């Protein structure tokens, strides 16, 4: 009944989310040969090795600096007093000749990860951001092509054939060799992923009548947020990317063996009023939730203990959303919610250095902002659109934002090599514009 | 272009039904609803619907009024049954405003009743 629907969308989850556990770019630094024997023979300790050859860079530039550049010395000849082997050399060490690393980098982690497996840092650090770029453009394509399948075979045969391809392309990706392969399996999967979870979702609610509607879908609220609860604690016995992928790539193949028309919204100047503001939220709340979700995964000092926090908080939001509705009005919740998420950023912005816990709170407050937001355009779009609704919506909205979702890892990511907090004022302005635009939604000449 | 129809004189009791007709863009796109005048007083709540289905009453008629909506006539119904002499006045029906204020307290629409006894 209830638990297999349960189990997919938990299942899906991970596909979307896995990339903060598979890839974390541990710390590097580069390899010079030659330097081992002269370390063991008069050694001293394993941990400040690299504060007398590993060049640093405290105050900033460390990016293209200490993690890609070495100092060309001869570390073969046995001249050195194994203290301050350069200073001896030369008491000034700013004129030293630098270059490239040759040889490769040596990482600082127990487990393993792409990054690592791939050599994928200093010039490739582009590269990364391809992984969410074919899975974004994959999402973009399949909600396009899903619906000529269905019509073409029928709803029941897709849904075994589309869970067959992702189970098979798992497994595949997981025995991948090279680059090429990862990145041609992540594209199928991604599409194959949304093609069986939109089928899923589309089944379940002709199952499921309207009275429950909102239930059932804060039901599969829940179940999203307990299956990706579950992650955390698997990615905690399984530090290796293989290991990891072949776990959650098991269970699925284990449990699977006079009419209204959309002209009619944009001839009437009240109804064209009204579906833009709501196209321009729903692509807004869209843009930032992934924004921050991977913009915490970037950076999180604790990541287990911080997404586990976050997942937990994430909950009562619904609760609330649903309190709410006969209380009062509809666009002071959304006002509220989405003035929440800016002062939010501009709060982390200015955070003078301090300990985890107040960056924890200002997350999890933000989180449920953001949260409390969506709920709110979900119910009065249910509420005031017609009986077609679901083919329009998940079309029309997918692929609005499926195009913001290709662009954004590639902002995230590259504009952090100028300033670390770029990115944080964007979300400032769309967050603080956003709550600017619920204030025309009221109809003029509205008198009790 | 809202216009009401029925209501009588009933003696003491007993049951009637009361119809609410649209123009074809009201029907499918927003939220009807009827109101009472209750004259001597203010205005009155009875009841709500919208296109989901799912339905409000009033606190001191729950359970005595039945709300049905219509897809090939564009009409919307109200059923009413077991009356009291209390329950007499105008029927509106309107159009509400969601975005604003309660909810079910402002208006944009009315088609100006009409008068059934008890």
């Amino acid at each position: 009944a209830f638990l297999i629907l349960c189990l997919l969308s938990a299942a899906f989850a991970p596909i979307c989310v896995g990339i903060v556990f598979l890839g974390f770019t541990p710390d590097h630094h580069c390899q010079s040969p030659g330097v081992a024997e002269l370390s063991q023979r008069c050694g001293w300790s394993p941990a400040e090795e690299l504060n007398y050859t590993v060049p640093g860079l405290g105050p900033a530039g460390e990016a293209f600096l200490g993690q890609c550049r070495r100092y060309e010395v001869d570390w073969n000849q046995s001249a050195l007093s194994c203290v301050d082997p350069l200073a001896s050399l030369a008491t000034n060490r700013s004129h030293l000749p630098l270059g490239p690393c040759q040889d490769g980098w040596v990482y600082d982690t127990p487990g393993s990860s792409i990054v690592t497996e791939f050599n994928l840092v200093c010039a490739d650090s582009w590269k990364l951001d391809l992984f969410q770029s074919c899975l974004n453009a994959g999402f973009l394509f399949g909600s396009l092509g899903v619906g000529y399948f269905a019509d073409r075979f029928g709803r029941k045969l897709c849904l075994l054939g589309t869970v067959l391809v992702n189970a098979v392309s798992g497994v595949l990706m997981a025995f991948s060799p090279n680059y090429m392969s990862m990145l041609l399996f992540r594209l199928l999967q991604g599409l194959v992923s949304k093609g069986n979870w939109m089928a899923g979702y589309t089944l379940i609610t002709e199952f499921v009548g309207s009275g429950s509607r909102r239930t059932v879908a804060i039901m599969y609220q829940m179940a999203f947020t307990v299956g990706l609860v579950a992650l955390t604690g698997l990615a905690y016995a399984l530090p290796h990317w293989r290991w990891l992928q072949l776990a959650v790539s098991l269970p699925t193949f284990l449990f699977l063996l006079l009419s209204p028309s959309f002209a009619d919204l944009f001839r009437t100047p009240r109804l064209r009023k009204r579906t833009f503001i709501l196209m321009y939220l729903w692509f807004t709340d869209s843009v930032l939730y992934q924004g921050l979700i991977l913009h915490m995964g970037a950076t999180s000092g604790n990541l287990y203990l911080d997404f586990l926090y976050s997942a937990l908080v994430e909950i009562p939001g619904a609760f609330i959303a649903l309190i709410t509705i006969d209380r009062v009005g509809r666009i002071y919740p959304m006002a509220m919610s989405n003035l929440l998420a800016g002062a939010a950023c501009l709060v982390m912005i200015f955070i003078s250095p301090d300990l985890h816990w107040l960056n924890i709170i200002i997350m999890c407050v933000g989180r449920m902002g953001i949260t409390i937001a969506i709920q709110m355009i979900c119910l009065v779009n249910a509420e005031l659109y017609p009986t077609f609704v679901r083919n329009l919506g998940v079309m029309v909205c997918s692929s609005l934002c499926d195009i913001g979702g290709i662009i954004t890892p590639f902002i995230v990511f590259r504009l952090r090599e100028v300033w670390q907090a770029l990115p944080l004022i964007l979300f400032a302005v769309l967050g603080l514009l956003a709550a600017g635009v619920t204030l025309l939604l009221p109809e003029t000449k509205g008198v009790a | 272009q809202l216009q009401e129809s029925g209501g009588g004189l009933v003696q003491a009791g007993g049951s009637l039904r009361l119809s609410c007709a649209a123009s074809g863009t009201i029907f499918y796109y927003e939220i009807m609803g009827w109101y009472r005048q209750a004259p001597g007083k203010e205005r009155e709540f009875v009841a709500t619907i919208d296109q989901g289905g799912i339905t409000n009453y009033a606190d001191s008629v729950k359970g005595r009024f039945t709300i049905s909506r219509d897809n090939a006539k564009n009409t919307v119904y109200l059923q009413m049954n077991s009356l009291k002499p209390e329950d007499t006045a105008v029927y509106y029906c309107a159009v509400p405003d969601v975005f604003v204020g309660r909810g079910w307290d402002y208006l944009i629409y009315w088609g100006q009743g009409t008068q059934v006894t008890v």
